[PDB]
Formats: structure tokens, C-alpha cells, sequence
């Protein structure tokens, strides 16, 4: 149940 | 929301060349030229047999945190792609999740070398042998075959950047929310790239780029070659890989 993929999408 | 989700003109084509290529550039992980001038730093028949002699495991484990190293850099690509972040957070990981690996694998062509079949791998440049451990020798020799396909065309930097930008803005990707507005982006992703090719007299490579079944069957043989080591040291891939390689090749 990993979800890196909307984290590194949402970090500016 | 975007410029290219609609009918682009010609200085609008120009200005999307330009963009791709320097987003490319920006995210490209390793120059050219520092893996033109490794060429020659290839490893020792002793280097070979250290990594033959590796665990399975520790092999699998290695390649998944330098394919997930490779795939951050395609992310960050993606996220400076004209029109991408202007796509629903459904279609941009939908996009990525199909795509990732597959920008990579043409990626991987600037890291091979077509005059002895060698592969910038930790360090140095190594043959399919080096890779041996691992025990999916059919899965590797594609991917080396691969890059020796696309070595055959002699990419320049701006045609990988403008065609790596078509393989990930692909309308096709099942799951897509916003189809229409990734047909227009795509198309005019497809003019960019043709302008470019028309512009550089290379137009000559079209009918030699890979059909797009071969990127999905090279991606499909790794979903399945995982899932076979996923049997043989389930603790390993839950334990020891990275995150995002779960996220995106072994559903989390
Ligand atoms: C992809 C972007 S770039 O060209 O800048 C770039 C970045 C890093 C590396 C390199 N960095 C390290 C530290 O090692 C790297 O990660 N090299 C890998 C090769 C393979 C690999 C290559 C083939 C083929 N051809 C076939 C395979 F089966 C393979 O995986 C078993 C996996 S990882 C190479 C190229
Ligand atoms: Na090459």
C-alpha cells in the first residue's frame, strides 16, 4: 500500500 | 488550462521543440558526454565473475534501486512536459505508472554501447553476462537488443528528449479520465517531434522507430519476471525494494 508517486507529483 | 490541449500553430510547434528539449535537459540524470567518455572503462573478467557470483536477490534488489534512481528523473521530466501538470492527478499516474519504464528503456540506448553490446552499469560498462545472477536472461537479452536497435539510429539528445515526451503522453494508456485533452496534447507533441525531424532532414527514422507493441511487451516480460522472483524471496521485494518500484511494478 506504498503511494511515493502523488508525493514526489505534490512537492514543489 | 493549456495552450496544447487545443490547435497549435507553427511558432506554437517551435516553441513546444524548444520546451521538451530543455526540459529534457534538465532531467536527462546522466550527460552524453560522461557516458561517451566511460566507454572505455569496462569491467575485468574478475569484475564480471564478481557480480555472476552475487545472490539472486542482491542482484534483483540492486537493479530495482538504479531503475528507481532513473524512473525519479522521468517523474521530474513529466512534471516540467508542457500540459502534463495541467492533466488530472488520475492521468498523470496513469501516464506514469504505463510510461516510466518505457522512457527509460529508450533512455537507456545513450548508456549502450552498439560496438561491443556494453551497458554503463555501476561504474563501468558491462555485457549481458553481467547480469547472469539474476536468472531472467531472455527479459535482459530484450532489453539489450533494444538498445542495440535504438543505438542503430543514432539519437541525438533533442529526438530522444521529443520522442521519450510522445512515449509517456500516450492517449491510449487504459484508465485515462481526460482522454480528449491527452489526444491533443499528444498530437501536438507528435508535430513537435515531426517538425523537428522535417527541420534536421531525419525524417528517414520514422519508419524505423520501434513499434509501440515492443515497449509494452519488454514492460510486460518485467511485470512477470518480477512477480516470478516475488514467489522465490517474497521478504526481499516487501523488505528491500524500493517503494515506488512496489508502487509502480507490484501494485504497492
Ligand atoms: C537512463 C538514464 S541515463 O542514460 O542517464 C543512465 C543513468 C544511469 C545509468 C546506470 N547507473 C548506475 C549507477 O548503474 C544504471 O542504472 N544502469 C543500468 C542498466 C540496466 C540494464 C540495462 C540493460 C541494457 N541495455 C539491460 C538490463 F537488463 C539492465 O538491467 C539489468 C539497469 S540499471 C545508466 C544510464
Ligand atoms: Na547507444
Amino acid at each position: 500500500k506504498h503511494k511515493i508517486l502523488h508525493r514526489l507529483l505534490q512537492d514543489s | 488550462e493549456n495552450l496544447y490541449f487545443q490547435g497549435a500553430s507553427l511558432t506554437e510547434i517551435e516553441h513546444l521543440v524548444q520546451s521538451v528539449c530543455k526540459s529534457y535537459r534538465e532531467t536527462c540524470q546522466l550527460r552524453l558526454e560522461d557516458l561517451l567518455r566511460q566507454r572505455s572503462n569496462i569491467f575485468s573478467r574478475e569484475e564480471v565473475t564478481g557480480y555472476q557470483r552475487k545472490s539472486m536477490w542482491e542482484m534483483w534488489e540492486r537493479c530495482a534501486h538504479h531503475l528507481t534512481e532513473a524512473i525519479q528523473y522521468v517523474v521530474e521530466f513529466a512534471k516540467r512536459l508542457s500540459g502534463f501538470m495541467e492533466l488530472c492527478q488520475n492521468d498523470q499516474i496513469v501516464l506514469l505508472k504505463a510510461g516510466a519504464m518505457e522512457v527509460v528503456l529508450v533512455r537507456m540506448c545513450r548508456a549502450y554501447n552498439a560496438d561491443n553490446r556494453t551497458v554503463f552499469f555501476e561504474g563501468k560498462y558491462g555485457g549481458m553476462e553481467l547480469f547472469r545472477a539474476l536468472g531472467c536472461s531472455e527479459l535482459i537479452s530484450s532489453i539489450f537488443d533494444f538498445s542495440h536497435s535504438l543505438s542503430a539510429l543514432h539519437f541525438s539528445e533533442d529526438e530522444i528528449a521529443l520522442y521519450t515526451a510522445l512515449v509517456l503522453i500516450n492517449a491510449h494508456r487504459p484508465g485515462l479520465q481526460e482522454k480528449r485533452k491527452v489526444e491533443q496534447l499528444q498530437y501536438n507533441l507528435e508535430l513537435a517531434f515531426h517538425h523537428h525531424l522535417c527541420k534536421t532532414h531525419r525524417q528517414s527514422i520514422l519508419a524505423k522507430l520501434p513499434p509501440k507493441g515492443k515497449l509494452r511487451s519488454l514492460c510486460s516480460q518485467h511485470v512477470e519476471r518480477l512477480q516470478i522472483f516475488q514467489h522465490l524471496h517474497p521478504i526481499v521485494v516487501q523488505a528491500a525494494f524500493p517503494p515506488l518500484y512496489k508502487e509502480l511494478f507490484s501494485g504497492g
